[PDB]
């Protein structure tokens, strides 16, 4: 599997993979890694699948609870904390996932966590097994002075990269751009086609 | 006598410490809610004890998610217990499993703590009752719950001091799926209906959903619209 | 005295608590079940309290499984929890057994829990009478369960307000294995047997099954071809 | 006064709360067992209340298995919830030593049961007597057990309300070691002198077991022939 | 064993083969691995027999349970997520287990959950040992411009693929079709013999 | 060890040798592996004999118990779901045991239970260390056609073919015929001896 | 009567116990709070015992943490006991979610474990109300919390003996966004409002923050300044 | 009334009980605490029963380790269990800190140890007041903790049944940074001052430290020096 | 990792480097090992990550409550202490970290606590991966006589003499001075670039 997630200018831009195994034995050609946790903020998984389920009903449970009592979204900083607590309030049973978790409130944010809950910031990360290849060409084209456009061909090129030079990710991307004028809204495949036609990426 | 304990029955089968608990409810303020053409309403008066409250805060209408609300009447510590109790359950029931299919399984645990008070020694009960409504996969829901645990589900309904006068007004008025702002209309004139007149009505919460949309909390202008 | 505590006898040996109990049951509406040939039925009385609340909500019949059923009278409340309980018991025994071979333990598991509460302090009974009714691998059978939990097996009986009439007149008119309307045409007049003339019987809940088959709730104008 | 609690003695030393319990014996239906040649009987009247109950149900015989046997007086409630302990703990016993070698343990174990809510505050006593007959590798046995959990084991007995009157008849008239058609023929006697004259004896139930059987319920048509 | 899952235009079919196989040493010929689990959807198994059946005899529990409290039938959603919360609530003494559970709300779904609770819908499912090769011939030949009977023809000819080419597999097919209109209709044995005398697979 | 349990037309019948070893070293040559569970059930052993001797003293207790709570016999599904329940409640630390449970109650079911409790019905079944040598001869001769007397023949021939060609089984065989007139009746060994003598088995 | 259990409703439905326990923060020094542009702050009286009492020393303004502070009055030992709860679970919510984001839910579990003990037998309510200030990430908030547990959310408030004085003053004067100086200003005179004239006041506690701050005690001469 | 249990207040939101285990500690000893120039002691009276009890026993100043002392006064057997708990809870501190560096919190512990028991039904409130004194990191501290639990700290105080007088001999007498032998005299004149005159002060107990320093009783001798 | 804390006459200078890996695979070129764990003292950081973010919210916490509650700030030898005893309570589901906590009360201390909670006091220590190339430029050119500006250059030679020499430290330095008189002061990164390019040290 692959993820990205890209802090740019005012805006946050994340996008999976969607090709779900589960054996070696590719099984679902189309999955689900991109989750909305909110509406203001989302999560990507990295891991084991079910395990990673379970902590996305769990954070949306949580996240929408938090939004109820206090009428006021989660800060990002504040549901990694929550996160890393909860991965590692339970280790020796342990979740094998590696999380990541992306969201704007007064600037712009992209957390990652490993399976042991270690929270740390960075301006792009990525995680799954189709990873550093997008780790790559984020370190040899990303630039902070983007726009939304530049930022998700650079997401979708990165993505493409990974399904080119590796055998766990593939399938149709599917992203989703959250920044804060039009909150999180995730781009219709049409778009994401066109992009790829555009880029010359389509084989 | 059959009076002091909540374990009691009367000579003939009664629990007067339960009836008690409902005489709690006669204390509050009146709440209202209402089925109208694909979509339910809730509308509920107010005590403003003095002018240097919050306007903008502990409210009447309380969200228990996107898709279940509910007012309250009778003890305000017990009846915010209540509503976080019912939060705490619907997202259990979430988690569970994925979705909340039938609001009266919500309604259903939130009776069940209510009526596991009205049997063990060493409680109290609750004295709230509470009306939910929302949308599910059945359609609009509209309940109502007492200190009994009494689960009733109604076309329209009210809660509180001057629930029999709303009550008796929605038993000569209320049609089915009305639109909504007619079914506003009928709600404002059947809470007017309950107050003693020079009295007049200061600005009342209403929330409404549609089927297919989520929450919507009219604000005060929009209120005053109808006034 | 001897009066306001489960856990004391009288010096006749009597639980006043437990009697008491059972004088909640005498306040609710009337129900009634029968066997016929190859099948048995429910037929229950309601409150219609106000034209503002659903028909097609609370109901009186309620349905255990798809092949055991009953019906309530007394604290409602307590009567819902009864019923909960019921049906969670019954799908315990499905996963255990793979199958309900017997109704008599399921209305034995829901007698139990009613009589540990008519004997540990601080627990009040629970007010409620239920009559199940059902096919299982011995054939139609048809109970009733009261407070103090004490279970009989009848070829007939009511619960509720008017029992006595509805048993007295059972008492004069019932035979077995009549044909399904027969059946059901009695229990009818059996109902309009227990109201104070003058009032009249509007549309009551009857649900039935045969050998073979699962349940059938009558809807209300198969219900209107026998008022 | 020395009277309202399970826990308090009198200052003759008494416990007025499990005499009252013994006082709920009283108002049961009689039984009565009797060992006879190389066996054990049990016969029980019945209050039949109405026509409309079955026959073929709630017995006053109860099998314990197929080598212990049981009747009961007093409060049906508790009394089914001891037959049921009863079934239990004799199957319990079952799978720790293979078979039942002594009846006397099983009544020792319920008759535990039955002492253990003497004393400790907050439970009520059982209303209940039990008559345990059966074969074990001792022989025929024959016991009672009251509220206070106190056992005995007699060549005959009764329990229930007419139990002073069946006592002293067998108090005339028993001998040991009887044919079986005579010892229930004694039986019969017995309890017809236990009736008020004019209030004749309806088809009463009996079981019985000879030494290396089971267990054998008369049907009615054996019992009419007694009648 | 095998099972296979088709979601098709308004209905979802599902078929096993029936031997069950407890050793080596194939012991019943004539097994059951197909169960109805509510009045609109039905379960396959693919896994361990005894834990599977268990499995079986809870979920006919709680959705019975379920469709009398509310008196309406469960989503294939929900039921999936019951059933992965269950198998993920325990799995460090795990469930050797491969569930794939079919059915009809408003539009139809076929869902596979793996030991570890992962559920993920696709179009089209299989589990089970010879499930490869079902999975080759529903690549080749499945078109969801089907009708039903086109789609049964289609499920006996992947099974019996999979009867000829693999150990583990065999004994008589059993199939069942779920539509929204007639309900869960579970074919008789004589149409599955005339569909595999027609279509010539008998031998 | 070995056992064989035949349903036919209104009966079942079930065997077993009689020869326990409880070490290699053979050292019981008069056991007892065919239970009688209830009036119209038995059940036969095929494990270690300490915890499947508890699991018939469980199995007897609690059908006891339910024929005096019911005044009817338990199902033959009923007490297969039991024992299944029984031993997949406790698995890892496991009941190491092959259960065979037979009976009629309106029709003739054998019913075979591993050690993970997967129950499965069969037309006829076999559990133990000399069992496939039962299977292949029940595969060439039987047939549902049968008698009582046919059946018992096949019986005495199967287990006759296990105890000359297995190590582990031997000693005396013991049958039980359990129908729904006669309900169960144990031969007497004169008759087992005698079928012995008549069959040309004798040696 | 009704009177004498936390757990027993009156037949008005009230809980006089609990009453009872908000007559207890009557006896408690007058306090106040109250936000102003960008800010919020607390006033405290203070009852000068003795000349030999510390003054450095327990103070009725205490610290929840850099961004939370309260005020209490009632019982002291109670109000302790609460500050300290409210300490840890401030800490609690900081180590689960790296920062409070919201006031209101530290008040909510305050406010419960004051809830809990209105309830459950055997415990008595707590005899304390208390003001809470502070910023979060909505902006300043000012609570109350009393022995029910009732939250409310306020412009500005009193507890304490001169309550009643001090809300009519502030009924008259209070203005939103004033300067901190003018702030503090109408809080003193607000103070002196509830004295009875000829006493007079000696030096008050005041805490109070802007947005972007710390927190910050005014020391006693720059309390002198505004007396 | 509102009188003979714990968990009651009265209707000015009063706890009786409470306030009658303070009148408890009005009958031990007096005894004194101050603060002096770099320091603090504790002055103690004492109960000479006969003359053959220990002088060298049971002593009224009880060293909480070697930087926390304290004096009791009240029920002994639970001042005995209070000095006891001290300890533990000094030593526990040192376990999981390495250093005491503020003796208010092993105040707390204690205090709230007898909170709790002025909250919980079927326990009593401890009928004991403490005065605890030494040197942490911050100075030398001086406190007294009562029934209720309340904390005070202090720069002279008295408790026991002189306390009043030794209070307000303090109130006229009492200055800051005396130096040691000053101080003890100060002390010893205001025990003298709540004596009855005629009685006489028998040789009292007297403990001090200063900063830097660890613990000091006087001997008799040093102490008869002050006499 | 590599960590670095000072000890000299009125002061304690803390630095570390910025790069967490969490894989072997750098991720994160700025991390954060350097936490103000109270207002006079500080905390690094130099084992797994999680778990020692899980420690600085901790100790975060009892530090805040513990001046919250007596008014004054804990000493160094009491918060040691407490991380002994916090890591010594469960060393069987261990801490996988070596903590160093630094700080002022009346005489500077930077205190070293391994794994097992074995505090000992030192006038100069240091943690992480790169840590004895620290030490060996401690050992080498470290004298007490410093003063802060002397002292603040030898920790930036002692980071870039780890950063050179060793894979798993590097990124940007981070530096914080704790004195009695400022307080706790951390160093803006221009100050440290300035440095940086001061001693000679930048390529």
């Amino acid at each position: 599997t692959t993820t990205v997630g890209i802090t740019l200018k005012d805006a946050v831009i994340m996008a999976t993979e969607r090709r779900v195994t589960m054996e070696n034995f590719i099984m679902h050609k189309n999955g689900k890694k991109l989750f909305q946790i909110d509406t203001y903020t989302g999560m990507t998984i990295a891991g084991l699948v079910g395990d990673a389920q379970v902590l996305v009903r769990y954070m949306k449970a949580e996240l929408e609870l938090y939004r109820l009592q206090r009428r006021v979204n989660m800060p990002i900083e504040a549901v990694a904390t929550l996160l890393s607590n909860m991965l590692n309030q339970v280790k020796y049973m342990p979740y094998m996932v590696q999380l990541l978790v992306g969201g704007i409130d007064t600037a712009p944010h992209v957390f990652s966590i490993d399976a042991a809950g270690g929270s740390v910031e960075d301006i792009y990360a990525s995680t799954g097994s189709g990873s550093p290849f997008v780790y790559g060409v984020l370190e040899s084209q990303y630039s902070e002075k983007m726009t939304v456009d530049e930022g998700v061909d650079l997401v979708i090129r990165a993505i493409s990269a990974a399904k080119q030079r590796d055998s766990a990710s593939g399938g149709m991307i599917d992203v989703a751009v959250i920044t804060r004028k039009d909150g999180y809204v995730q781009l219709p495949t049409d778009q994401i086609e066109s992009r790829i036609r555009k880029l010359g990426l389509i084989l | 006598a059959y009076d002091r304990a909540i374990t009691v029955f009367s000579p003939d089968g009664r629990l007067f410490q339960v009836e008690y608990a409902r005489e709690a409810v006669k204390k509050g303020s009146t709440a209202l809610g209402m089925k109208f053409a694909n979509g339910v309403l809730l509308i509920s008066d107010k005590k403003v004890r003095s002018r240097l409250i919050e306007q903008n805060s502990i409210e009447k209408i309380q969200l228990i998610d996107d898709y279940v609300a509910a007012v309250t009447s009778g003890l305000v510590a017990d009846a915010r217990v209540l509503v976080d109790f019912a939060r705490i359950s619907a997202q259990q029931e979430k988690v569970t499993y994925g979705s909340l299919v039938n609001i009266e399984n919500l309604v259903k645990r939130v009776a069940d703590q209510m009526q596991q008070y009205t049997q063990y020694g060493g409680v109290r009960p609750y004295g709230v009752s509470l009306i939910f409504a929302g949308i599910d996969q059945i359609g609009p829901r509209l309940f109502d719950c007492d200190p009994a645990g009494t689960i009733n589900e109604y076309k329209a309904t009210a809660i509180g001091s001057g629930k029999d006068a709303v009550v008796s007004f929605l038993e000569r008025e209320y049609k089915e799926n009305l639109p909504e702002k007619e079914a506003v209309t009928l709600g404002i004139k059947a809470l007017k209906s309950s107050l003693e007149e020079g009295e007049e009505l200061k600005a009342p919460e209403i929330a409404s959903i549609t089927v297919g949309n989520k929450y919507r909390i009219y604000d005060q202008e929009e209120v005053k619209k109808f006034l």
